[PDB]
């Protein structure tokens, strides 16, 4: 239905992508010709489920020239037996006669499964058949006309025979959106309903859609409509719809209790993230923020710290310490700083009974960072997966699979043009050498526990969150704070003010009696004998800077 | 009348008002109703009945199709006669609320793997009903038993998705029917309803009609004077019940239990005050006290302290919506459905916004990991729907609207379960709960003692001292067993008990509640944090 590019929303340099690498032989091909450079057979398009690529499929078809023709897996897959190859090679002749056409396959590894991973040889033959006929796309009568497009979210799954050349050489991907992204569709959607919201409160359920998608967006649209119907409902017991028409504006609240009530499918795949968390919202860390933003944007430098003598490219920055204490957090600082992208993995969730598809995960994890190459990737708790093999017979095999094919990735290190990868652990002595092998995880710094002036700072982003009295005496909190870490120190006064509540379920400030209170009820179960370990470890390693 | 069926009648009442109760142009200014339900669950009951009646209070045709009578023997003739019934419901969209009713639509849906047919009927049924979405009044019901019978592909949005399940068989709806049922049958005058009741558990209605009905008929049967007006006594009521078969089978323990039925330990019961009832005040609390509620708090206490009952106490003691999860109720033989029931009560919660959720023994609900290396996959699939579902959260920044239900669980062997759960962010506060203390032995003697016939000779205090190794259900069980030897021995009819009899019952019940078990599961689940 006239699907226009100015409905979809979103992906507009994907959309630019794919405009131009389609209009100029779908405009000129005798300028392809007259190069004798071949025309692009197909592009394979590719993006988890939800996005509903089938929207941009039907809005370039109808938008240029296209006549569209489209075959569906699950439509055609049948208990047939090359009456999928008949209906398939049908299509393709009859197109082929009206040229200004575009055929589009969605789950192409549907239609086509592995070898090695389906049985059925009759799909085999509509392979073969499928081969056969996109030659007869590589034909000299229609020479790039017949344009084939696929799209499915496994690249795995797919056959490599369609990776020979001249069959499907340009992967284009249409990845879960984006902040800035899920406003725009959004916007796109709303446009022509009646509502009463501001851009800037938008922007704010935009930033609640955390692991949402369109298809979902627009289910959201309607939910929301319906639900201030009922809003309306609720006020009036009769009327007809000129009044209902005349009476439903969608507002805030709508939205909110409609979000709340749907769930979205995705937020099981990565996403491109933004930082949210700012340097200020931690304290001190002063020669830490300094040496931090060195080991970032010396790699920039090494161009002409090279150019004055030219050694090394060191890239690989470990911070190590403590148990998550605000160590996360500083990475996170570090990311919005740069202004580059997240891509967080955390290390125990990479057990899977699926063997391998944690890999898997790794390894699009991979392509999406190269794909998005002013970027971060970032790791945390890496002992967990370096727990040293022969332990677990049965389970560090996959962990040692992992760990071989982080290798692997991580090896473009020159494909990894100032790419940085940061990551952080407690024990650092659990992983193994094949990561801090020189050239790829070399800069190590030790996060010092937090000054008297840090903990400060850290009562001060505190207290300006909770109503306090004014018995509060910093010095005494600070002196009596040592051995610990500053989010417990967070839990202590956390715990004092569920004290001061209950001494009244209704008060207004905490007193610091009960704060003592709770600093004698909290223990440090860190003893400083862990601070040597981490000093003698720091003692007796590698390089530092 | 709709007997044990009201509260789903009216919830479907609305749920399928929505788009008939109110007009379309308003679903034209943009809007896209979802149109076809489905009601699963043994009918017969009177889902049949009930639909009836809200075609009714509405205003709407009963087209009570029996589509388990269109069944064809060559290929066609069924889509024809599918065209008829559908397009008699579009003629009925034509004049007002065409209110379908399809019956054991699964009967008409053999899942993949099946013939070719099944496909020809459910795509073009989907053309009926993806066409008849431009009539303006096409809903159809489709009515059977249990969801997982019918067409996968008839479960998309935008198709059948909105989805609700027969009654369950409750004691308030079970009293409700039975004296629906005998509102037209001459059952004896005097009925201690509530007893018959409480022995059919699980019976659903009409078992429960079957029930009543075999009665009867054995009442007519031995009786042949009063050839009109039987006495239909609750003796023979109950042979029947006995002869009949048992039934076929998320229940929440209707039972109340105050503070008082639990002592000791109430440190932890003040902590679980803490960090569970006071977030109902909380959308005014934390607001000028700043902490956020934790997420998830695990009770770990020795198996034999009867958490269960701490935690249906606190239910109690708040008035929130509850629902209680558990192996047995989860340990079904239908592999891959305990995600699904998961998924389900957590929906129930989302539907009772203000809702705790209780996930008891769960080393019961969730085994081991890589222990028994060769069936242990479905378990991490349902851990992965976990770990998954687990994340209730919402805006909570700085009125408010505290729409987030709370998580609770306990357990016996934490070592057991997976790790990934107590991820801060998950399951962001454990408590331990250590087997009394000499006080609190004294005192839970003393509590669950306040109803047996006590005599007076006894020293709660002197048990106190040597009964220690002593789980609650211990001392329970041994006050028992010791008022049970003084009333049969000596008052064979009596009045009386002496304590004698409980020292004697000591040994009859040996506990092994060793110390160095007690050290043991500290430790371990102390370092589990």
């Amino acid at each position: 239905f006239k699907v226009t590019y100015d409905m979809i929303g979103g992906l507009s340099s994907q959309l630019k992508a794919i405009r131009e690498i389609i209009e100029l032989p779908l405009k000129q091909p005798e300028l392809f010709k007259s190069y004798g450079i071949p025309a692009p057979r197909g592009v394979l398009l590719y993006g988890p489920p939800g996005t509903g690529k089938t929207m941009i499929a039907r809005a370039v078809a109808n938008e240029v020239g296209a006549y569209v023709s489209v075959i569906n897996g699950p439509e055609i897959i049948s208990k047939f037996y090359g009456e999928t190859e008949a209906k398939l090679r049908q299509i393709f002749a009859e197109a082929t006669l009206r040229h200004p056409s575009i055929i589009f396959i969605d789950e192409l590894d549907a239609l086509c499964p592995k070898r090695e991973g389906a049985q059925n040889e009759v799909e085999k033959r509509v392979v073969a058949s499928l081969l056969t006929l996109m030659d007869g796309i590589g034909s000299e009568v229609s020479e790039g006309q017949v344009l084939v497009l696929g799209a499915t979210n496994r690249p795995h799954a797919l056959d490599a025979a369609l990776r020979r050349p001249g069959r499907f050489d340009k992967e284009i991907e249409i990845g879960v959106p984006n902040a800035q992204d899920r406003l725009d569709i959004l916007q796109k959607l709303l446009r022509r309903v009646p509502h009463l919201l501001t851009e800037a409160e938008l922007l704010q359920l935009a930033n609640s859609a955390h692991g949402y998608v369109g298809a979902d967006l627009k289910v959201l649209c309607n939910e929301a409509g319906l639900c201030a119907l009922r809003r309306i409902l609720k006020k009036q017991p009769n009327l007809p719809d000129v009044k209902v028409a005349g009476l439903v504006k969608i507002t805030l609240k709508d939205f909110l209790q409609a979000m709340n009530d749907i769930r979205p499918s995705a937020m099981r795949e990565i996403a491109i993230d933004v930082p949210n968390v700012s340097w200020s919202d931690i304290g001190g860390l002063e020669s830490i923020k300094l040496k931090l933003e060195q080991a970032v944007e010396w790699p920039l430098k090494h161009p002409e710290s090279f150019i004055r003598m030219g050694i090394q490219p060191p890239k690989g920055v470990l911070l190590y310490g403590p148990p998550g204490c605000s160590k996360t957090m500083i990475a996170k600082a570090l990311a919005n700083e740069s202004g580059l992208n997240f891509l967080a993995i955390k290390g125990p969730e990479l057990m899977n009974k699926y063997v391998g598809e944690s890999e898997r995960a790794v390894r699009e994890t991979f392509r999406k960072a190269r794909a998005v190459a002013p970027s971060i990737i970032f790791f945390d708790e890496l002992d967990a997966l370096a727990v040293e093999r022969g332990s677990s017979l049965g389970a560090g095999n996959v962990a040692d699979r992992v760990l071989a094919q982080l290798l692997t990735e991580m090896d473009g290190i020159e494909q990894l043009k100032d790419v940085t990868i940061l990551a952080a652990t407690n024990r650092p002595d659990r992983i193994d050498k094949a990561l801090m092998r020189p050239g790829r995880i070399d800069r190590i710094i030790y996060v010092p526990l937090p000054d008297a002036a840090t903990r400060r700072e850290i009562f001060k982003l505190q207290f300006h969150s909770m109503p306090v009295s004014n018995e509060v005496d910093l010095d005494e909190l600070i002196l009596q704070t040592d051995a610990y870490s500053g989010a417990e120190i967070v839990a202590v006064c956390r715990e004092a003010a569920l004290l001061a509540l209950e001494e009244d379920i209704q008060a207004n400030l905490i007193m610091k009696r009960h704060f003592t209170q709770a600093l004698s009820t909290v223990t440090p179960r860190i003893p400083e004998s862990l601070r040597r370990f981490y000093e003698d470890y720091q003692e007796k390693s590698g390089l530092h800077t | 009348p709709l007997g044990g069926l009201s509260e789903a009648a009216d919830s479907l009442r609305e749920l399928l008002r929505l788009p008939l109760r109110y007009p379309r142009a308003l679903t034209a200014l943009g809007l896209a109703v979802p149109r076809g339900v489905l009601l699963a669950g043994p009918p017969g009951v009177g889902k049949t009945q009930l639909v009836r009646a809200v075609a009714r209070e509405a205003g709407a045709e009963l087209l009570a199709v029996s589509a388990p009578a269109l069944q064809g023997s060559r290929p066609g003739e069924t889509e024809e006669n599918v065209r008829r019934v559908f397009q008699r419901a579009r003629e009925l969209a034509s004049r007002g609320p065409s209110l379908l009713f399809l019956d054991e639509m699964d009967a008409l849906c053999p899942q993949r793997g099946s013939r070719a047919p099944e496909s020809r009927v459910v795509a073009q049924v989907l053309t009926l009903l993806d066409g008849a979405s431009g009539d303006r009044e096409v809903v159809v019901v489709g009515a059977t038993n249990r969801p997982d019978a019918l067409d996968p592909a008839l479960r998309r949005p935008g198709r059948f998705d909105r989805e609700v399940v027969i009654g369950t068989p409750t004691l308030k709806q079970r009293k409700e029917i039975l004296q629906v049922i005998t509102s037209k049958m001459p059952i004896s005058s005097h009925v201690d309803l509530g007893l018959l009741a409480e022995m059919t558990v699980g019976y659903v209605g009409a078992d429960l009609t079957a029930l009543c009905r075999e009665a009867a008929m054995h009442a007519l049967l031995h009786s042949e004077k009063n050839q009109d007006n039987p006495v239909i006594d609750e003796i023979d009521f109950l042979e029947a019940f006995k002869n009949i078969q048992p039934s076929s089978f998320g229940l929440m323990d209707i039972k109340p239990v105050d503070w008082e039925e639990i002592g000791g330990l109430e440190d932890v019961k003040l902590k679980l005050k803490q960090s569970i009832e006071w977030p109902l005040k909380f959308p005014w609390e934390f607001v000028r006290m700043g902490l956020t509620q934790p997420k998830g708090v695990l009770l770990y206490g020795p198996p034999g302290c009867a958490k269960t009952t701490l935690v249906r106490a606190l239910a109690t003691s708040c008035h929130c919506s509850f629902v209680s999860v558990s192996g047995a109720d989860l340990f079904s033989p239908f592999v891959g459905d305990s995600e699904k029931v998961l998924s389900q009560i957590f929906r129930q919660a989302r539907a009772s916004t203000p809702a705790i959720l209780f996930l008891d023994e769960i080393d019961s609900i969730l085994g081991a990991r890589s222990a028994s290396k060769t069936g242990c996959d479905v378990q991490e699939r349902v851990l992965s729907v976990l770990l998954n579902e687990l994340d209730g959260v919402g805006l909570k920044t700085i009125e408010v609207f505290n729409r987030s239900v709370m998580i609770i669980a306990a357990t016996n062997r934490p070592d057991v379960l997976d790790t990934a759960l107590l991820r801060p962010g998950r399951l962001d506060k454990i408590i331990y709960i250590p087997p009394p203390d000499h006080k609190g032995r004294l005192s839970i003697l003393k509590v669950c003692t306040k109803t047996m016939p006590i005599g007076p000779d006894v020293s709660l205090e002197n048990l106190a001292a040597e009964t220690c190794f002593f789980s609650g259900a211990d001392l329970r069980n041994l006050c028992t067993e010791a008022a049970l030897l003084a009333l049969q021995e000596n008052g064979l009819d009596a009045t009386t008990v002496k304590q004698e009899h409980f020292l004697k019952s000591l040994k009859t019940v040996k506990p092994s509640l060793s110390c160095k078990d007690l050290a043991l599961y500290e430790n371990l689940f102390k370092k589990e944090g």
